[PDB]
């Protein structure tokens, strides 16, 4: 119950006042069961009664073997100070440690049992119907954590640390988890000791007002917590069911790729790439979208790891930490975190928003901050990418890049760089000078060139962009050159876009662009100002 | 002591800065730190009803010091460290053959911090794999790395330095945040007795100091360089153009057309053109206007300053000061000489610090920086070689330069 607790003082948002709400009258049957229920939490100190001196108030509703009362504290949440944010995100069973033994404890009635600031009191002010409703009303307010306010999680939570803190002292042996309500406490003592002390903390939590399940009510192993399988040796998700429909919702869309990216922490393999492309789409809500032919294979690759059950292993700090990482295709990787050969302690993929070695940047990043987060070290790495590919392509890249210590690992399809453009031009190879354009209205567009040797092309374009002719020009120069070419021109979006070194695309012309590249023996691009007068008589026969 | 008063920037709430989250080891260090801090005062444990907080890192010799980024905090509170209590910036700080910089942060921590004003320095040490909630601390003492401490401190501070400046009436002295700057003309040997004698002139005070030698002599806005070669090519012209076209956005006074004439004939890349009088001329009059400064060039203190680096390669960057685009305040170059000890991130760190050193003496203040990084990549490493007390704006960029080389 209310407990000897300290209170923590709330005070309201500067400059406001308390809550003066309308108390429309209600049922006269719910106007009993609340009497009932609300008298009977008086007599435990957990309400009072006052008169109408204080001027604040606040409406009170009946739900339903019995009733139960709610109270919207909607109007006065919005007037309470703010607090420190009551923890955000959840302890991954990755990051947990074996013990031997580990039992869950609830607090019963948690936020009932702590104190209210007694100053903050008169602003929980509510009033019960008399029928009548010209009748006088009864005026109760509360003497604790009001349910469902503001302040209730995170002064619950500090009343509970601190109430923790003697028995913490005492027994440095044992490990007590905090989560909103519950208490997971875990040992590596002889499970004697362990029943010992966990009712030795039952009986302290006791004293301070705060009831707990006893040894028969105590929940067995494996834990369904947060949608996962806990057992004492391994952790996995909850059983994922996917559902076989013919139609398809936007947000029956949303809630697959939902319950599938949570199966990826532990199911390797799994791949969100054709799925999640439809509701990129549009903004659509309740809008139907045909299943589109390549996500019916991904959902059959998907269905098929999750026919079988995985698991992982928690962590063990004397042994280190390895994290590897596998390429998957269209911008999909897949990686494991590890710390010995046949469990995983969990798994994931990162997916590009580019070169392959940039992508794979990223993805050591992605993993790293995770890492971070759940272990507090980070891993040491298996990559699939031989050491002087990755020497030349940080020692040339214009960002700067950082690489934590890692490892090849000869395990296909390994990353590769797949063409690298000359540094100065060809001697022996015939010079190009490409241009390209189109019209905004028009929509129609030309692209050639004109070589040292005389030779000159030019190709009409329907559906074309002054961008994507300028890459058109510079496609028309590799198509019809030998394997050693110079190609010359006044776009800087092609040349930026080709010295990125991108390793595929979407853009099918860029792909066939690469093709052209990675067929050449020596191509050297280089850039010249525009309309400048100097080789550019190309863009004359293009314009 | 007194506690001077501080209010907040009317209609300004306090920082709610998310902290982020650290190596097991880092937060080790920083209960440490926290426990004895708390231990001597300078630090109190806070509850749930203090809503705001303020990240916390650690750095390092041997030993790790807790970091804490007040830059929300300071920006919260600007009028009172800038307008109120405002430190006035020596221009001739700059001008001195040499400035050695003294960490003085620890004078602040006697200082008792305005009973009102405690709830906004809260952090938190987080913990791995949330856990636990986190450790919540506020100050009790003026906090290092926040620009209200030195403002409330100078009056102590221009007390006791009042002799040293008498004695030293050419030696220049400001203060930024938890460090002196200190610069004189002296012999690089006589620079340094100076500093052991104001360091222990200091010390008679009651002020610890522990125990960089910069010379904003070389400090202005670098030239830019065409190169020079023995022969030319249809490319170099190219390139060579390029070059000069760009820098026209900045001198519009360069004149090339008898160039453009060089090579009007479509031709291959390797040919070897010849050299035009005409054409020359217009070279050497391009490199003339390149060794004189831009005209209008002035430092407009309204405004920002913002800091463009470079990856060069080799260990080379490049970056530029400005506060209106191409009209540089300062640009200049680094290098970390160790191969086999040195990496990109740390180049990148080394560089931010050296060039708001050079701001802070330039200044008194420190640029925005745009920086050629991953923001993640970032967020997780600039710790490790960070060795300063403040710690400077920043954001990321991800489109690349157009010829690097174009800066040197
Ligand atoms: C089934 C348990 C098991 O046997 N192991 C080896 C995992 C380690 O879990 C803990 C370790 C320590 Cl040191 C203390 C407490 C531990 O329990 C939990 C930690 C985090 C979240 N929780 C949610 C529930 C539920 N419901 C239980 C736990
Ligand atoms: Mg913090």
């Amino acid at each position: 119950p209310i407990s000897p607790i300290e209170t923590v003082p709330v005070k309201l948002k500067p400059g406001m006042d308390g809550p003066k709400v309308k108390q429309w009258p209600l049922t006269e049957e719910k106007i009993k069961a609340l009497v009932e229920i609300c008298t009977e939490m008086e007599k435990e100190g957990k309400i009072s009664k006052i008169g109408p001196e204080n001027p604040y108030n606040t409406p009170v509703f009946a739900i339903k073997t019995k009733w139960r009362k709610l109270v919207d504290f909607r109007e006065l949440n919005k007037r309470t100070q703010d607090f420190w944010e009551v923890q955000l995100g959840i302890p991954h069973p990755a990051g947990l440690k074996k013990k031997k033994s580990v039992t869950v404890l609830d607090v019963g009635d948690a936020y009932f049992s702590v104190p209210l600031d007694e100053d903050f009191r008169k602003y929980t002010a509510f009033t019960i119907p008399s029928i009548n409703n010209e009748t006088p009303g009864i005026r109760y307010q509360y003497n604790v954590l009001p349910q469902g306010w503001k302040g209730s999680p995170a002064i619950f939570q500090s009343s509970m640390t601190k109430i923790l803190e003697p028995f913490a002292a005492q027994n440095p042996d044992i490990v007590i988890y905090q989560y909103m309500d519950d208490l997971y406490v875990g040992s590596d003592l002889e499970i004697g000791q362990h029943r010992t002390k966990i009712e030795e903390l039952r009986q302290h939590l006791l004293r301070w007002g705060l009831t707990t399940p006893d040894k028969k009510h105590q929940k067995e192993p494996p834990f369904l917590w947060m949608g996962y399988e806990l057992h004492p040796d391994k952790w996995t998700v909850q059983p994922i069911v996917l559902p076989e429909k013919d139609s398809w919702t936007v947000n029956d869309i949303q809630k697959l790729v939902g319950k599938l990216n949570w199966a990826s922490q532990i199911y390797p393999g799994i791949k969100v790439r054709q799925l999640s492309k439809l509701l990129r789409g549009t903004k659509a809500l309740t809008e139907v979208i045909p299943l589109t032919e390549e996500a019916e294979l991904e959902l059959a690759e998907n269905r098929e790891i999750l026919k079988e059950p995985v698991h992982g292993v928690y962590y063990d700090p004397s042994k280190d930490l390895i994290a590897e990482i596998q390429k998957q295709g269209q911008g999909q990787w897949t990686y494991q975190i590890y710390q010995e050969p046949f469990k995983n302690l969990k798994t994931g993929k990162y997916a590009r928003m580019t070169n392959d070695v940039k992508q794979l940047t990223e993805a050591v990043q992605k993993i790293t901050t995770e890492s971070i987060v759940i272990w507090g070290k980070t891993p040491k790495f298996k990559l699939p990418i031989q050491k002087e590919t990755w020497e030349t392509w940080w020692t040339e890249y214009w960002q700067a890049t950082w690489i934590p210590e890692w490892e090849f690992v000869n395990t296909p399809p390994l990353v590769k760089l797949w063409y690298q453009l000359e540094k100065e031009p060809i001697v022996g190879a015939e010079t190009f000078y490409v241009d390209g354009a189109a019209n905004r209205e028009t929509k129609l567009g030309k692209a050639g060139y004109v070589t040292n040797k005389g030779r000159q092309k030019v190709v009409p374009l329907t559906n074309t962009t002054n961008q994507k002719t300028e890459l058109q020009a510079i496609y028309l120069a590799l198509q019809d050159s030998g394997l050693e070419v110079n190609i010359v021109t006044d776009s800087q979006y092609a040349l930026g876009i080709i010295q990125a070194q991108p390793d595929k695309s979407e853009s099918e012309l860029v792909n066939q662009i690469i093709e052209q590249l990675i067929k050449k023996e020596k191509v050297y691009l280089a850039w010249v100002p525009a309309h400048k007068g100097i080789g550019g008589n190309e863009q004359v026969d293009k314009l | 002591i007194e506690t001077v008063p501080v209010k907040l920037k009317p209609g300004m709430d306090g920082p709610k800065v998310k902290q982020w989250p650290l190596t097991e080891e880092k937060i080790k260090a920083l209960v440490e730190i926290c426990t004895e801090m708390e231990k001597e005062g300078k630090i109190s444990k806070i509850g749930p009803e203090n809503p705001y907080n303020t990240p916390v890192f650690a750095i390092k010799s041997t030993k790790w010091r807790k970091l804490v980024d007040f830059r929300e905090l300071n920006k919260r509170t600007q009028d009172f460290w800038e307008v109120q209590l405002g430190i006035p910036h020596p221009a001739g700080l700059k001008k001195k053959k040499s400035v050695t910089v003294l960490d003085v942060g620890d004078a602040y921590f006697s200082v008792p911090l305005d009973e009102d004003f405690r709830k906004y320095t809260a952090f938190t040490i987080p913990s791995i794999n949330n856990e636990t909630p986190g450790i919540r601390y506020q100050y009790n003492v003026l906090p290092q790395g926040w620009k209200g401490s030195p403002a409330i401190f100078q009056s102590s501070m221009t007390k006791i330095l009042e002799p040293f400046k008498k004695q030293n009436p050419d030696i220049v002295i400001y203060q930024y945040m938890d460090d002196l700057y200190v610069g004189s003309d002296l012999e690089i040997g006589q620079h340094r007795t100076k500093i052991e004698e104001l360091r222990q002139h200091l010390l008679r005070w009651g002020l610890t100091t522990p125990d960089y030698e910069l010379h904003p002599d070389k400090w202005t806005v670098q030239p830019i360089v065409l190169p020079e070669k023995d022969s030319w090519t249809v490319n170099d012209i190219q390139k060579l153009v390029g070059k000069l076209n760009w820098a026209s956005q900045i001198y519009p006074g360069i004149k090339v057309r008898q160039l453009s004439k060089l090579l009007r004939g479509t031709k291959a890349l390797t040919e070897v053109i010849p050299l035009t009088e005409e054409a020359e001329l217009e070279l050497a009059e391009n490199r003339e206007i390149l060794k004189e400064p831009v005209h209008g060039v002035y430092y407009d203190p309204s405004k920002d300053l913002i800091a463009e680096i470079q990856k060069q390669g080799q260990g080379q960057w490049t970056y530029q000061i400005y506060q209106e685009p191409f009209k540089n305040l300062k640009t200049g170059k680094y290098a970390r000489m160790r191969g086999a000890h040195t990496n990109d991130v740390k180049q990148l760190t080394e560089a931010v610090q050296k060039i708001t050193t050079e701001s802070i003496v330039i200044w008194g203040k420190t640029p925005k920086f745009k920086l050629p990084i991953q923001k993640e990549t970032w967020e997780t490493w600039w710790t490790e070689y960070w060795q300063a007390t403040w710690i400077p704006e920043w954001e990321f960029v991800n489109t690349p330069p157009l010829v690097k080389l174009w800066y040197q």
